């Protein structure tokens, strides 16, 4: 809807790239300015980009399973960088193995993530949520 | 070091070894003289290269899963289940992704967190942190050959440790364990570092110790045209043979059209042998690995078995030496031992239901083999030309010029110009050629196959079809038909 | 009535109908005038004959399970689940075994007992006891075509009711629903009573109502040589076409060798069409059904999926119009709705993973098709000879003389002399010929193929191998290798 | 083993015949005189053969699912025919569907069956059980 800016990438030692390209394509198609930092990205690159570009949200993708380690501490660091209240989304395959989804969702919300997505989430769900959260729907 | 496709000398290799072993304190556990004697005491039943010879000789396809967790005892319990309840023919140890970036610090943290949580927070086994000691305990606890399966641009220390650890196969290559797995590693450096890995096996073979090497065929696992995939594997096989490797398994990832896939596996095997002999490597034993569908899976477990077992059927009729097993948990997360064993059992049933059966020759298979060999030769010929006869330098220049281009590869050294898509029978074709050096006749055949899909679907061939093809199996079918 | 292969006159048919409808009080619900109007108001999407034409037209394989329970509401809830959660393309109603012996008394006690127990004590749906009213309830509650699947020597009343019930396909035949299912019914009587079933369909076609008939290919499901199976299917097709049947699905049961199985289904379809036209039936629409492995299953559910999906792959590449779905519960008991849906989901996935793919012609396929056509013609030729041109009479005499002989059939009218066994590539062959009228050439080929197994296994071909093959799939493989 | 006589068949409206041929062969090979009445056999034919041949045991196979109906009352009839104490075995796939085995075994034992076998029982097991029960093992 409106020309909002998001930061998009894949965190930690994760090289999975196909979803990242689809996400970029879909969010771009939806009207967003996508700052795509790509794969194998540590937390600091998400924050640097968000500042540089005055992003409205950071979409963290995590597929390879070690997101439960990699995703800890992002909110704190965003706050310290002066990005208090920015929207924080995380999706993909964020934990190792099949688990009970509600327990997982809680776990990442407890880390400071605004929204948490399960395996196989269509981009259209995240686009709709983000338009809502940004009051542009 | 300067990059050349030439066997490193003994002195050369030694000086690199003494550098590499310092990269983590477990490097001190590696003693080459001691390790040769250890390796030679492993029974033939637990030697990967020797069992591969056996499979070939008996005309059977053997089954192997993916598997790995952070802690030593749990990982051994897992492999024992796959062997005993699963019935695996060969065992992996899938190495975690921090290891793959040489972040032994993060591996360390991952082990402590896994200990505290009672579950693995790592997506594999940190072999470097576990050392020779740990790797040998794994091998001594199982009764099948062991292979490191991973995706590591700089695998030099890892190789020293798992091989000294008694693991008698290492997966990977300077191209295949760079472009699908790394963003910032030059093709020259990963080629150089994989020369090490190959040269270590060459040392071992010179001592009478047989160790397998397996270039990673499927690459990004996402619509890779057989000819591009095969050119990579043939290249990695040649670069390995130059450093003294003698037992090589070249691989390919399922595209889904049975005739296309069998053509690819046969062309891969045939051209690997041909090229080896043309360049004077006359004592290399070549086998093949077929990987079950490496793209997105359906979440429904029954549907997942549909993918797993159709893929196995293709492998069996293709005459593959080995097949890598997927599980009904693929769309969701790393499989429990039960789900893994389930995938192995379905796979092995399919193989035994097809004992000795092979796809016979037809005009159709003949034609597709001809197309794939000619495409593949276009790429290799250009590589040798750019390198003025040196295939290692030719490989660097080819990535620089887009002559070799891997779909969806995250490497910044990958052009990202070529675009693949399925034709109306589900065969992966070239949509956009980029700088892939094909003749007009070869591009025209690709266009002709694809126009039949446009006609059937009533829409122009496009990137939207590629997107649809990327999601199609997870949505229930091979070809991304509209709706 | 006297048996002859000639269309029943309208007067004869009517006199029989009035008898048949008195065999149970629900026969009073059958009104032919009323039934035609009902049938004609069914949408094409729910007409079995018309959907088969579409399948054929679109080059697709459609999937159909087995399923049935004693009580109406429960039965309907099950079929809806198979349709909606399973994704079935066609629905069955598997009739219980008391019905199949016309013991409607036992059916009635079975229904009462099932009600009291809260679960089905019957192994199918008692269609005669539920009448036209219940069968219509079933059809109106689903959105797919319906077919009675069973195994009934005297099916005349059941046929009246299920067709007036709006079920637009009836499975069976005078040979196939006798010899595997009965011990004491003469071939003459079941041929006569199946003439009635075919002639009813003939009536309906005469009024513009399209209804399918499916001869039961697999017979005893236990190592049936393709030429014997096909001779039976072709015969039943001819005998149905004589009474006015216009839409016929001929069937075949998986033997396991892909090439053998593909050859068998193509030979069946080709020779069925050929014989129909040679005997003047020029308006018969012929389709094919491939049944997934009808022998013993392994109990392990993952292994069962290995059988289900390999069988499905064969069907797809064979170009079968329809495939009959097995489930992971097959070794144990009638599947739950969830286990059946599983089997159907796995099947449909495999079919969609192979969209449009067909086995291409090879010398191998060519040779096996010549072999099967020659064997089959030997049998049919002899049948026409014994009957002095009447295939109905020829069929009776063929069973009397062992010219037609079905492995393991419990019928006392079946010779039980011919013995099947697999060859070294798992193709089912003739071990003992009995009175099956083959040339020595044809006998020599079977022996030659079997000698190869002897040599590989280091043991003489024998009945122990037959035993081994009977247990092989249940124990995890196609061929009963020693140990 | 010492030479005993058994009656063997498949009960009710059940036509499954292959299992019957294997059981016949195996029990015969074990040294038993197998009186095989075949498929689609009502209760009375089992009893008629047992008397005629002074059988030591009656092996009832039931595969098609309706064994829970077909098998009830057999002990009663054998008793009334003067075959008090005869060994009664039942096996195959004796109930409709996958069920909890201990529940099934008790049900058929409560019907008067001496031994009750689950799906996929090897003949070898029943052979062993029968020599033991007949004190000839
Ligand atoms: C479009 C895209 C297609 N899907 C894919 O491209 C992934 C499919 C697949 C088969 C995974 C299984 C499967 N899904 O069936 C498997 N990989 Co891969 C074997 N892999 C590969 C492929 C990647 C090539 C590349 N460079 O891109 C490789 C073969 C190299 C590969 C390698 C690895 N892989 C690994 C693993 C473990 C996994 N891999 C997974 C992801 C999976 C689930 C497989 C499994 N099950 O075991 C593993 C993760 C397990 C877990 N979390 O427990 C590993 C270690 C090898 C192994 N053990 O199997 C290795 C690690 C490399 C690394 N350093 O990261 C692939 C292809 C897969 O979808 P997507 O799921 O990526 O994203 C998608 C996206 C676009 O539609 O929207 C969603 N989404 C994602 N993020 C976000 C959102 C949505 C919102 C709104 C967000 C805020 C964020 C949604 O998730
Ligand atoms: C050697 C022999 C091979 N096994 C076989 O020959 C049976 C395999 C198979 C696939 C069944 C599934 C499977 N097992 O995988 C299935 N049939 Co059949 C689809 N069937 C057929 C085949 C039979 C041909 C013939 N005349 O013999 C047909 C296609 C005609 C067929 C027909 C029917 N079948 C039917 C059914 C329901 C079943 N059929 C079963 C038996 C099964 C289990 C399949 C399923 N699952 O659904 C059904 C029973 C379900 C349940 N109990 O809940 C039905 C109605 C069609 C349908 N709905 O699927 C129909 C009914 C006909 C009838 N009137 O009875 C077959 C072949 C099967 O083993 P066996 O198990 O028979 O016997 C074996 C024996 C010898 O090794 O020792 C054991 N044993 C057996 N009895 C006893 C003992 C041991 C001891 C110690 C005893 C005292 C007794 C042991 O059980």
């Amino acid at each position: 809807m409106e020309k909002k800016t998001i930061v998009l990438g894949v965190i930690g030692s994760d090289c999975h790239a196909v979803g990242n390209k689809i996400l970029d394509h879909a969010f771009t198609n939806a009207g967003f300015n996508v700052v795509n930092i790509g794969v194998l990205s540590p937390q600091e690159l998400f924050i640097k980009a968000a500042i540089e570009t005055k992003a409205d949200a950071i979409l963290v993708s995590s597929l390879y399973g070690q997101g439960e380690i990699d995703c800890k501490g992002l909110r704190q660091k965003c706050d310290e960088a002066g990005l208090e209240g920015i929207l924080l989304y995380v999706g993909g395959n964020i934990v190792v193995g099949k688990q009970h989804w509600p327990d997982v969702e809680k776990r990442f919300k407890d880390m400071g993530y605004d929204r948490v997505y399960a395996p196989g989430t269509p981009p259209e769900v995240g686009i709709a949520d983000l338009k809502k959260d940004l009051n542009i729907e | 070091m300067e990059l050349k496709n030439k066997k490193w000398t003994d002195e050369e290799f030694h000086k690199q070894r003494e550098e590499v072993l310092q990269q983590w304190p477990t490097g001190k556990e590696v003693d080459l003289q001691e390790a040769v004697d250890y390796l030679k005491k492993i029974p033939a039943e637990k030697n990967f290269a020797e069992k591969l010879v056996l499979a070939k000789k008996k005309g059977i396809t053997m089954a192997q899963p993916r598997a790995g967790v952070a802690l030593l005892d749990e990982h051994i319990e897992l492999l024992r289940y796959l062997q005993d309840e699963g019935g695996a023919d060969f065992l992996p140890s899938t190495i975690d992704a921090y290891t793959r970036q040489n972040r032994y610090d993060e591996c360390e943290n991952g082990i402590k967190e896994s200990e505290k949580a009672g579950r693995s927070l790592l997506n594999g086994f940190p072999g470097v942190n576990f050392g020779v000691k740990g790797c040998r305990k794994v091998l001594e606890a199982v009764n099948l050959p062991l292979q490191a399966r991973h995706g590591t641009p700089d695998s030099r220390l890892l190789a020293e440790i798992i091989h000294a650890g008694g693991w008698t196969s290492n997966e990977g290559g300077g191209i295949s364990y760079n472009v699908p797995y790394a963003k910032n590693v030059t093709i020259e450096k990963s080629l150089l570092d994989w020369q090490y890995c190959d040269r270590l096996v060459g040392f071992y073979e010179e001592q009478g110790v047989h160790i397998n090497r397996e270039p990673f065929g499927p690459l990004t696992g996402t619509l890779v045209p057989p000819s591009m995939s095969n050119a990579v594997g043939i290249t990695e096989a040649l670069l390995a043979a130059e450093q003294g490797v003698k037992n090589i398994t070249v691989g390919y990832g399922e595209c889904g059209n049975m005739i296309q896939d069998i053509a690819a596996l046969r062309c891969l095997e045939e051209q690997t042998n041909e090229y080896l002999k043309a360049y004077g490597y006359n004592d290399v034993f070549v086998t093949t690995v077929f990987h079950q569908w490496m793209g997105g899976f359906p979440q429904d477990e029954s549907k997942a078995f549909g993918v797993i077992v159709t893929a196995t059927t293709i492998a069996a009729l293709a005459g593959a030496t080995k097949v890598i097993v997927k599980t009904p948990h693929e769309a969701i997360g790393i499989p429990t031992k039960e789900a893994n064993a389930a995938g192995i059992k379905a796979t092995k049933m399919a193989l035994n239901m097809l004992e000795g059966q092979r796809m016979p020759m037809s005009k159709e298979l003949e034609t597709e083999m001809a197309v794939i060999k000619a495409e593949t030769k276009c790429i290799l010929d250009k590589m040798f030309e750019l390198g003025k006869g040196d295939l290692a330098i030719g490989t660097v220049k080819a990535f620089e010029t887009g002559v070799m281009d891997i779909p969806f590869g995250p490497s910044k050294y990958n052009a990202g110009k070529m675009m693949p898509v399925r034709d109306n029978l589900g065969c992966v074709r070239y949509l956009e050629f980029g700088n892939v050096p094909f003749t007009e006749e070869i591009k025209n055949y690709n266009r002709e196959r694809l126009q039949e899909r446009a006609k059937f679907e009533g829409r122009d061939v496009s990137f939207q079809m590629v997107i649809d093809d990327i999601f199609a199996v997870g949505k229930g079918r091979l070809i991304g038909r509209p709706e």
